[PDB]
């Protein structure tokens, strides 16, 4: 037991509750993103990249 | 376009010029805006919105139940199964979203410059215009700038451009 | 043809990279594929179309390109993984498909580096025609880089001759071989002569003791 | 004579890949990652009321287990039950465990 | 899966002439374009030849360029090679294979798939040099523990070392060849077997040396 | 286009044009008729097909049960949240149809007026063309019921263009 | 266009050509090219990935259990009805995107060739060019092979083109 503010609480500990997805485990109390079994997806935030 | 730019940091989409008073090289503002606009929407419906399970069943096991648990389980894993695939596909579709916008506001931006000009230059079709006249600074700058008035060099254009 | 780098290196669950460089005239116009030779073996097909894995190969490969540039990761990395990658694509002025240079990639090998180091003397029916050769081995050890100081009573060569075997499929650990052959007259009576080792995964060279037989 | 303008877009020298619908791998200026699997390994004691049960299981704290004391009239929104847990008293078993622990966590 | 067999490997004489010819079954042949690959000893990669579904187009290596040719019949399901004025840098393995490539040299049928085709075969040796196939020389050297089997004096490269009839295949080490400024091979297999097992059990080594017709087993143990 | 037209009222895509013999707006129709039929066929596939579900499992209680109803509860809330996502990502993908769609036709049939009269005409870049001749209202009506002859007034048109 | 060319069978995209020389069809190859691997990657992500599922729930029922059985099968019919939902989906959006890549290659290969020759041809409309010099078959392949030289036809074009 920590003392913090986090509003994700897992098994394996608090998480942050602002990407919309997780892998840390099933097991969720409160606000937490939805446990998925990607280990990682990646959204884009730029155009294609060719570099010079 | 061939590649990249990758001097410009003042911005997204540029232009670039070489005129007998030298080359330069200026980013245009407002299709950087109209592209950042979009995918700080994007980034607000995604990040940030996620509601609130309290109590629910229980997932992990360590006692031989028999049937109630398989019932679980099953339950448990197909909303796993479908959550997931749900995620890989918005992903994927937010992500060519922001391709395809991306590349429709470069695309934009160059159809907008080549209707500004019409018949003073030429499409070379590597991502660059062929002007036919003398253009100074300030003239590159009333093309960006959008001031551009095709009628004054018009003529010259034709002659340099036919004869 | 086409700027592969020699080597690549990583740990176990490292997601390493081994990257391709080509011309305008043929990644920039044609997608790549990559190939993995695992010693003694033909070259297996990683990867097609810059992307796509065949049926029976793991999802633990990714591949990419952007204009010139080609890339293939491996995410999971592990000890079965050691072997040669090879980065290919067709080019239409050539009209034909150019290979790439190469890689070997290794991995982390914990430096212990302890060699089953014998030595081998030639035998009867091996000088029955004035034919003495005298082996060295060390085995089953991970850094590479060696050398093998030939004590002939304390007298070097100026000859080479050498065996460098690969990584051990499952433990990646290196080993060697070192012979030496010449005439009765030369070896006539075998006096004295051992093979030293400076290779660094240790603090300073040692030997052992070849006296006659 | 005349003059030449050319078009373009910015790049970086080292982007990021993602995954599309055309390309199953293209690559970016940035990307942010959407799936969190870093766990900072505790448990944060805020917002929600937490009880430790430090070796009491709740049906314990519930009977009263001698050692499970400091419990009594207590409340919580989340009960994290340890697994060195035990009890210390006298044996018992409940038909539908699961049934009351979980009423009783509600 | 596909299976293939492999003929015309060894050594010709330099500014002779080679014939491969690959020949497989358990696949559509006719539908895709095949590839000839080759891979010179120690190491490298060097593409040769091209050869479409029909033989409508094919492409050559700028390396072997006008004094190779490539070959395939269809009711014969064979694929075939010739290379003329050979010299010592074309002395290599040939893979015969299916690689990716542009999709006009293969069949109209095989052009969209989920599969991607592909296959290479095990490589067919040519060696150039001056044809001096000689029969090897087998000697067992011996003193934790470690013994071995020491093969000199063979010109062909594709020797094979198998132990007791084949039954030890732990810490069994083939050793690389070796060329030297004479034209003969050597070669030594060992195994590092801890030291109690000199009268626990006694091995015996095997040499088996195709191209000069040779079996060769000796024991190995102490002097 | 800098806005829309309000006063038609017999079609959506529209041209508006100026010439000596005065001013006039007429609705382009197959235009409207292909966005109308693709809208419509979106319509049928979207409404009035609802499949039956006669005998589900209980969803409200009024007992405290335990484990069963954990786990009905559990279900049919999973249940719920995905069907919500699904229909906010359809809605939303069919939405972004209809306005590409939309967007598609009206450039559609610009480039159809573009490409019929091949040089007489210059691409002012407002939505609107500039044509180089004298052209009389069954001049306009050739050029949207598509017989307009561009060989006819070709040269007028190149003198008026460049001299 | 107006229709397809059945006639091409060593490609999908071609150029038909009639000049005083003869007529003649070729098929452009890097366009095809890059929509055949596009297609392959899409069914190398659809065919042959498929997980595995061992121990599950029971399915089918010949004895009347009451409130358990009601449950399971609740749960094997949500499962069923939005993994069918998402397949359909799933098939609808793949085989849009096969559809708009493949009109994209075909005009992007249109484009392209529209550019090469800058001024002197013409664009008739109906998916054909209008040269305005002798081309011989070479001209032609020098077209499409890439290497077309405009500043060679120029004028000639110009003149036929204005006179
Ligand atoms: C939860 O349970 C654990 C384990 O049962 C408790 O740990 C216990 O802590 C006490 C300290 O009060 C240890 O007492 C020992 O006493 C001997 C003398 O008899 C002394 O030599 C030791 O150094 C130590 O002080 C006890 O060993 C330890 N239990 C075990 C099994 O090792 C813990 O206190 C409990 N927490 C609560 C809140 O009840
Ligand atoms: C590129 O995007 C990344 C997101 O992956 C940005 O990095 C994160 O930025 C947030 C915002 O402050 C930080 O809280 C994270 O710690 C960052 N994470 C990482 C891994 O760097 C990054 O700033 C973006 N870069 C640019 C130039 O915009």
């Amino acid at each position: 037991i920590g003392k913090c503010n986090s509003e994700c609480i897992t098994p394996n500990g608090s998480i942050p509750n602002d990407k919309p997805f997780q892998n840390v485990n099933r097991i969720t109390y409160g606000a937490c993103p939805r446990y998925v079994k990607q280990s990682t997806l990646k959204l884009a935030t730029g155009m294609r990249n060719v570099p010079e | 376009i061939e590649n990249g730019w990758e001097g410009m940091v003042d911005g997204w989409y540029g232009f670039r010029h070489q005129n007998s008073e030298g080359r330069g090289q200026a980013a245009d503002l407002k299709s950087t805006q109209a592209a950042i606009d979009q995918i700080n929407g994007k980034l607000n419906r995604l990040i940030g919105k996620t509601n609130e399970k309290f109590h629910q069943i229980e997932k992990e096991f360590s006692e031989v139940e028999g049937r109630i648990q398989d019932l679980e389980k099953y339950v448990e894993d197909t909303k796993i199964d479908l959550w997931s695939y749900n995620a890989e596909l918005l992903v994927a579709l937010e992500n060519q979203h922001t391709i395809d916008l991306t590349d429709s506001e470069m695309n934009k931006l160059f159809e907008k410059t080549k209707k500004q000009l019409r018949e003073n230059a030429e499409d070379m079709g590597n991502g660059c215009f062929k002007i036919y006249h003398k253009c100074d600074n300030a003239c590159i700058g009333s093309i960006r700038n959008g001031t551009y008035d095709h009628d004054v060099y018009r003529d010259e254009a034709l002659n340099n451009r036919f004869q | 043809m086409l700027t592969q780098p020699p080597s690549a290196s990583g740990t176990p669950g490292q997601r390493v990279t081994i990257s391709c460089s080509g011309s305008s005239s043929n990644i920039g116009g044609n997608t790549v594929h990559w190939f993995q030779q695992l010693p003694g073996t033909a070259p297996k097909l990683l990867i097609y179309t810059n992307s796509l894995r065949p049926s029976g190969v793991p999802d633990r490969f990714s591949g990419s390109k952007s204009g010139t540039s080609a890339s293939l990761a491996i995410s999971g990395l592990q000890s079965e993984d050691e072997a040669d990658y090879y980065c290919a694509a067709w080019d239409d002025s050539l009209n034909g498909q150019v290979f790439g240079g190469g890689t070997k990639l290794t991995v982390l090998g914990q430096p212990k580096a302890a060699p089953s180091v014998t030595l081998f003397p030639p035998s009867s029916e091996e000088l029955q025609a004035n034919k003495a050769t005298l082996v060295c081995l060390i085995s089953d050890f991970y850094p590479g880089a060696v050398t093998v100081a030939w004590k002939a009573d304390s007298s070097p060569v100026k000859a080479g001759v050498e065996t460098t075997t690969p990584s051990k499929q499952s433990n990646n650990k290196y080993a060697a071989s070192s012979y030496l052959s010449l005439t009765p007259e030369q070896w006539k009576s075998h006096r004295s002569y051992s093979c030293q080792v400076t290779h660094e995964g240790s603090t300073v060279e040692k030997t052992v003791a070849p006296t006659e037989c | 004579p005349g003059a030449t303008l050319c078009l373009g877009h910015h790049a970086v020298p080292n982007g990021t890949i993602v995954k599309t619908i055309t390309n199953d791998q293209i690559e970016v200026t940035n990307a942010t990652e959407l799936v969190q699997n870093s766990s900072i390994g505790e448990i944060c004691d805020s917002p929600h009321q937490i009880l430790d049960g430090e070796n009491c299981t709740l049906i314990d704290a519930l009977l009263g287990d001698p050692q499970c004391d400091g419990f009594q009239n207590k409340k919580w929104d989340l009960f994290v039950e340890r697994s060195k847990a035990y009890s210390n008293c006298y044996p018992y078993d409940v038909p539908d465990y699961a049934s009351l622990r979980s009423l009783v966590a509600s | 899966q596909v299976q293939l067999l492999e003929s015309g490997g060894g050594v010709v004489q330099p500014g002779r002439s080679l014939r491969l010819s690959c020949a497989a079954s358990g696949f559509t042949f006719s539908n895709y374009g095949m590839h000839w690959v080759r891979q010179a000893p120690g190491k490298g990669l060097e593409w040769v030849a091209i050869i479409s579904f029909d033989g409508s187009k094919k492409y050559y290596a700028n390396s072997v360029k006008g004094r190779s040719t490539i070959s395939r019949d269809n009711s014969k399901n064979t694929l075939s090679l010739q290379m003329n004025s050979l010299g010592p840098e074309d002395t290599a393995l040939y893979y015969c294979a299916k690689l990716p490539s542009p999709y006009y040299f293969d069949s109209r049928f095989v052009w969209v798939a989920a599969s991607a085709f592909h296959f290479w075969g095990q490589g067919i040796l040519v060696t150039v040099s001056s044809a001096s196939t000689k029969g090897p020389s087998v000697f067992p050297l011996a003193p934790t523990a470690a013994l071995g089997c020491l093969v000199k004096d063979y010109f062909p490269e594709p020797v094979t070392v198998s132990w007791n009839s084949g039954a030890l295949t732990s810490g069994v080490h083939t050793f690389p060849a070796v060329l030297q400024s004479s034209g003969l091979y050597s070669l030594s297999s060992v195994v590092t077997v801890p030291s109690s097992s000199l009268g626990t059990q006694t091995y015996i080594c095997n040499v088996n040396h195709k191209p000069s017709n040779t079996k060769v087993d000796k024991r190995v143990e102490p002097k």
